[PDB]
RNA sequence: AAGCUCGUAUCAGUUUUAUGAGGUAAAGCGAAUGAUUAGAGGUUCCGGGGUCGAAAUGACCUUGACCUAUUCUCAAACUUUAAAUAUGUAAGAAGUCCUUGUUACUUAAUUGAACGUGGACAUUUGAAUGAAGAGCUUUUAGUGGGCCAUUUUUGGUAAGC
RNA sequence: GAGAACAGAAAUCUCCAGUAGAACAAAAGGGUAAAAGCCCCCUUGAUUUUGAUUUUCAGUGUGAAUACAAACCAUGAAAGU
RNA sequence: GGUUGCGGCCAUAUCUACCAGAAAGCACCGUUUCCCGUCCGAUCAACUGUAGUUAAGCUGGUAAGAGCCUGACCGAGUAGUGUAGUGGGUGACCAUACGCGAAACUCAGGUGCUGCAAUCU
């Protein structure tokens, strides 16, 4: 009963989110967005690979959820369920309407039919992080996921360290000096701004200007 | 450095939360009159509960605020009921303190069965000289930290005079 | 059905300028207007009395009347293929002296000056404004400024 | 303040501060707007204000007009001038406020020219009256009482200044229902009581009532009254003679000024800390990271 | 049978055939809507100066 | 269609300069509101469970909410910022300056306000480009089913809708 | 948030913080802090006379509104409204 | 220079935490006969300027402070956009030509200026 995805592929409308004006939209089929060893530390997974969109289209929630499962299934049962961290970087906030068909075109405004995630060119859809000794396995996970998506997407190796914003050497220079600070699954950095007082409480391994 | 930041009693407010209006309230009101000398104020209900048996604007209770060492004579009168032992809680982080005793007869006043027996809330607010800066109309400012009334600074004041105790942790 | 009230469509037009809500400051009432003055209309939302209808928002007109708390500004609004004359009665909160003629008045007084200086001296005033001319020739030296040779760069990603 | 009290950066970012003279708790703009603004068809005609302000015991009366660059003091008179006119005590009482306003009246009315004409009330009997315009003459100088933040109570002393400038020849429109000696249940004014406040009759009667009931208090306050041999009864002819002293010569003597501005400036410039340079501020930080962080 | 609802199509074309005419300024515009208390005085203020000018040609 | 009054005259689906107005595109979310993923550190005399317990305003695990600093993602009916295109006004003789009459308005005031008399400076007289000229009046036809294209755009899976 | 007999999640009393996160009949959006919100005090300008003006526009009507004029009033110490 | 009263612009003025302040002025502060206001002379009114104090207000200074302001060929000639073609591509969309051109980011600087009147080592 779900219409073929082809009906809703292009971004033909202005965003129609769930709102106090909408109120009546079904749940999203993709509901988890971080899989694998998401608790892991930033130093644990330097290598980072992206599933990157090459079109300006719409990805259904049903096709995100099916692709999340495909990529996460393959990686774990080849590399390990705590061998990587899958992160879905795309959230289905756009509502798709449908004119459920006596009356004809008169008053054709539709009821919510499903959710989709609007996606630009170059926009990142999946992101995984691993030890570089798992690059192969991870890329094959994202390559299999592509078959669940309309439109061309390309897998790309990051210049950056894990999910960080700093490239591999630039992150090392900061960590191996003193300025990095583990925080759950991400990291806090030492700023040269603010209260000098507690800028030394935290980041005590600094201010020696050494290892 | 303490020349002029002494620790006076700003005012004492007694409060009788009768759960109803009518005779019981004016009777409890009459308790505060002969006790404070000042004529008391009654408070309406803020909303309706129906398990406390009150409607909005129902003149639930009565209370009265007393400055002016007349206040001290009632604070002591009730501290005698508490036997000059308060508790550590008893004392706002902002420096005031208060307690509650039932049977208003335990402080002076005789019985008179036509009035009954009522309980009270004793609440004492403290301040230092120059608290007017916050209370006046022109150039209304806020009192500096090293002049604000603290919980520590009040408990020591309360221990010192009345020679009372400050119990559990 | 549609809605076309006096202030429809005016969510942000009449909005209050972020962090500038509150009472209008006192200079706005200390200003003094006379007939013939050129004013700019910009309605103030806090002052609902004497307000201009949204159409005259952003518009500039001439004062034709001065009253206790208000000014009369004539505006040429065009309806059809012509303009018609519009008398507006605005409070002094929505009117503002227009610098659209300050430069002109500046240029006149400075043009009387140059002309007196020319007539007192020898002739050749030449006081009309002239548009931006093309550059004259020039010599550009290379001393300490030897030309660097840039090339286009190859494709990269760094995502 | 408390740990669970501190203001977020978002709070501070979106916070609109009031006008400075409002955060200082000094200027009521909602009043000032309606006091200052002129009828637009009078075009430059300034609205003057009879500003009255009470310091802790010094009375200030200025006649003030408004300009976008700042207000303009046409003339001022302080009750600390009253010694010059024979008043040394209670320079903040009701009759002190009357004298000051009278002084503020005569002084400007002098420097405006409507001085020989518009003498106001000279037979002061506390009757209610406004300065009436001369038949075929310059209309009287019109000023409007700027009370400030003073709370209007019937019998307040801001209106003593008002009575004096009104009795001085200024046109200050006013009703009499805020003058001491105004009855509540009948809308009428006892002028005998208002004349009493104009000459310090409530203080005279007090000095009498303490002279024979509690002389321990009559000594502490009214100390200076002893130091000059001024019992009560004579207190009326002090303010009566001061009124004349004011109307005889209001010309505003200033101070002999004793250490010219430059000299005043140097002495205070000592006691004024001066800011640090960014190099100074940087040196204190680099010194701090050597100190607090350098493992002692 | 529905038909077209509305359009501004071609309207500027027409508006420009005899197109938009400037507002035709005049020296001495009218006093229409000017403050009556002002206009009443202004009247006598013009009567006088006129009488004054005729008095230079007595 | 008839013309009429004038004609170096004023005129402009245009640029330039000067000065306004606007909340769209973008952008923003470790900024408000409202959504949304993940941990990490805090908080309970005080949300419910659980060991010891005679209880505790008792300790210790636990899970929820909240607070703190972070983290992935969003808005036609969200937003601090904020375009491009469009858009108001001004670029002089109906101008600028000076001298000082008129009034019943207005000012404490021959103060101001408006309208003037007398006087001073002409075509580089106040940007550009253009102009088979400019202004004005009357009277009347046909029309009041429209459709297409690029761009912006609503409904609809869509349509030669 | 921290404090007060019965008193409990919710009764009344006090202090601190508090850019409005409230309230302003009603839809929503503007607007508002010594107010435009809450409490009190005095009131009838929700009045008299006929014009001009803005939106809708044909620059008709109606509705609604704006700034004066000419009265008589209200309120406030007053400017004012 | 300081302080005051009245201000203009309305955070470079606000906020948090500390310290410093001569002189004068503000201020806190004493009193309740009087006018006047309260449940309370707390606020408001009156009286003293005497009995007391810089503790607070106030003013300034400190902070790899929060906020705020300013600048920058910092990012970025980027995003977006007006104009053009019988340009590319199944399309989605995208380059190109003549123009206009952001925001965030980042970094550096700064933390009230000033009008009238009176007053002060
Ligand atoms: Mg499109
Ligand atoms: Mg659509
Ligand atoms: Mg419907
Ligand atoms: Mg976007
Ligand atoms: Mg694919
Ligand atoms: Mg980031
Ligand atoms: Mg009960
Ligand atoms: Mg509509
Ligand atoms: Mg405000
Ligand atoms: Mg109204
Ligand atoms: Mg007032
Ligand atoms: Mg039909
Ligand atoms: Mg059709
Ligand atoms: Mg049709
Ligand atoms: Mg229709
Ligand atoms: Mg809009
Ligand atoms: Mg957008
Ligand atoms: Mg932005
Ligand atoms: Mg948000
Ligand atoms: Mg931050
Ligand atoms: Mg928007
Ligand atoms: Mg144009
Ligand atoms: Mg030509
Ligand atoms: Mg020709
Ligand atoms: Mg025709
Ligand atoms: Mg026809
Ligand atoms: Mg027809
Ligand atoms: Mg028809
Ligand atoms: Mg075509
Ligand atoms: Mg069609
Ligand atoms: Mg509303
Ligand atoms: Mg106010
Ligand atoms: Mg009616
Ligand atoms: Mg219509
Ligand atoms: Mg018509
Ligand atoms: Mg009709
Ligand atoms: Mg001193
Ligand atoms: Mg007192
Ligand atoms: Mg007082
Ligand atoms: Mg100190
Ligand atoms: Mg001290
Ligand atoms: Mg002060
Ligand atoms: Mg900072
Ligand atoms: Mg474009
Ligand atoms: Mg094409
Ligand atoms: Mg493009």
């Amino acid at each position: 009963a779900r219409r073929p995805a082809r009906c809703y592929r292009y971004q033909k409308n202005k965003p129609y989110p769930k709102s106090r004006y909408n109120r009546a939209v079904p749940d999203s089929k993709i509901r988890i967005y971080d899989l694998g060893k998401k608790k892991a530390t930033v130093d644990e997974f330097p290598l980072c690979v992206h599933l990157v969109s090459n079109e300006l289209e719409q990805l259904s929630s049903e096709a995100l959820e099916a692709a999340r499962i495909c990529a996460n299934k393959y990686m774990t049962t080849v590399s390990g369920r705590d061998a990587f961290h899958l992160r879905v970087r795309v959230h289905p906030f756009h509502v798709l309407r449908i004119n459920k068909m006596q009356q004809g075109m008169r008053g054709a405004w539709g009821k919510p039919h499903g959710l989709a995630a609007r996606v630009d060119i170059g926009q990142i859809i999946f992101s995984v992080r691993t030890k570089d000794s798992n690059k192969d396995v991870v890329v094959e996970g994202l390559r299999r996921a592509r078959y669940k998506f309309p439109g061309q997407q390309k897998i790309i190796l990051s210049k950056k360290w894990g999910f960080t914003n700093l490239d591999r050497p630039e992150y090392l220079k900061k960590r191996e000096a003193g300025e990095v600070k583990d925080d759950g699954a991400f990291v806090k950095f030492l700023s040269k701004k603010g209260s000098l007082e507690n800028n030394i409480r935290e980041f005590p391994e600094y201010f020696a200007a050494q290892a | 450095q303490n020349p002029m930041r002494d620790l006076k009693i700003e005012k004492l407010v007694l409060n009788i939360s009768v759960g109803e209006s009518g005779d019981r309230l004016t009777r409890a009101s009459k308790v505060l009159e002969q006790l404070s000398g000042q004529t008391p104020v009654q408070s309406k209900a803020r909303y309706t509960v129906r398990t406390f048996g009150i409607r909005r604007n129902e003149k639930i209770a009565v209370h009265v605020t007393v400055r002016g060492p007349k206040a001290e004579e009632i604070l002591e009168r009730g501290l005698k009921v508490k036997e000059y032992q308060l508790r550590d809680r008893n004392f706002s982080a902002t420096g005031n303190f208060g307690f509650g005793i039932d049977e208003h007869i335990d402080l002076g006043i005789k019985y008179d069965p036509s009035i009954g027996i009522f309980g009270m809330d004793f609440y004492v607010v403290m301040n230092r000289p120059g608290a007017r800066v916050t209370r006046r109309k022109r150039c209304k400012g806020t009192v500096g930290n090293s002049h604000k009334t603290t919980k520590e600074d009040t408990v020591s004041w309360f221990k010192q005079k009345y020679d009372a105790d400050v119990l559990d942790k | 059905g549609k809605s076309h009230g006096y202030r429809s469509r005016t969510r942000y037009m009449f909005q209050r300028d972020f962090r500038k809500h509150g009472a209008v400051h006192l200079s706005t009432y200390l200003k003094v207007y006379k007939v013939g003055d050129i004013v700019d209309i910009k309605a103030n939302g806090s002052i609902q009395k004497g307000m201009p209808h949204k159409f005259y928002q952003g518009k500039t007109g001439v004062v034709y009347n001065v009253t206790k708390s208000s000014v009369g500004v004539i505006i040429n609004k065009m309806v059809g293929n012509r303009y018609l004359e519009k008398r507006l009665n605005l409070r002094v909160e929505h009117i503002k002296h227009s610098k659209c003629r300050q430069e002109f008045l500046e240029r006149v007084k400075a043009n009387a000056a140059k002309r007196a200086e020319a007539k007192a001296q020898g002739v050749a005033v030449q006081l009309k404004r002239q548009p931006a001319q093309p550059r004259e020739s020039r010599i550009v030296s290379t001393e300490g400024n030897v030309p660097q040779t840039l090339a286009p760069v190859p494709y990269e990603t760094f995502i | 303040a408390f740990q669970k009290d501190a203001k977020s950066s978002a709070y501070s970012s979106r916070f609109q501060t009031p006008f400075r003279r409002r955060r200082e708790g000094k200027t009521d703009y909602y009043q000032r707007k309606r006091l200052v603004t002129q009828h637009k068809a009078k075009y430059n005609t300034p609205k003057y204000r009879l500003v009255v302000r009470f310091t802790n015991k010094d009375i200030i009366c200025q006649i003030i007009s408004s300009t976008i660059t700042g207000d303009v003091v046409l003339a001022a008179a302080y009750s600390h001038e009253l010694p010059r006119y024979g008043i040394t005590h209670g320079l903040t009482n009701w009759a002190a406020a009357y004298a000051t306003g009278l002084l503020i009246a005569r002084r400007t009315l002098q420097k405006l020219g409507l001085d020989e004409t518009y003498k106001g009330v000279e037979e002061v009997e506390g009757e209610y009256e406004l300065t009436e315009a001369v038949e075929d003459g310059p209309r009287p100088f019109k000023v409007f009482l700027d009370i400030g933040l003073q709370r209007t109570t019937t019998g307040a002393r801001v209106f003593g200044a008002l009575k004096g400038a009104s009795d001085g020849g200024l046109y200050v429109p006013h009703s009499e229902n805020r003058f001491p000696g105004w009855d509540f249940e009948t809308e009428e004014i006892d002028p005998e009581l208002l004349r009493s406040y104009i000459f310090g009759g409530h203080v005279s009667q007090y000095m009498e009532e303490l002279a024979d009931d509690d002389e321990e208090r009559f000594s502490e306050l009214f100390k200076g009254y002893l130091a000059d041999d001024i019992d009560a009864d004579s207190l009326e002819d002090i303010y009566t003679s001061a009124h004349e002293a004011i109307r005889a010569d209001p010309a505003f003597k200033p101070t002999e000024k004793k250490f010219t501005k430059e000299q005043y400036a140097a002495e205070s410039k000592k006691y004024r800390q001066t800011k640090l340079s960014k190099e100074e501020r940087a040196a204190r930080v680099a010194a701090k990271i050597a100190a607090l962080a350098g493992q002692q | 049978a529905k038909s077209k609802n509305h359009t501004a199509h071609n309207q500027t074309r027409k508006a420009h055939r005899n197109g938009i005419k400037k507002p035709k300024t005049y020296k001495y515009p009218s006093l229409k809507g000017v403050d009556p208390k002002f206009r009443r005085n202004h009247k006598h203020a013009l009567h006088g100066t006129a009488k004054a000018l005729a008095a230079a040609k007595k």
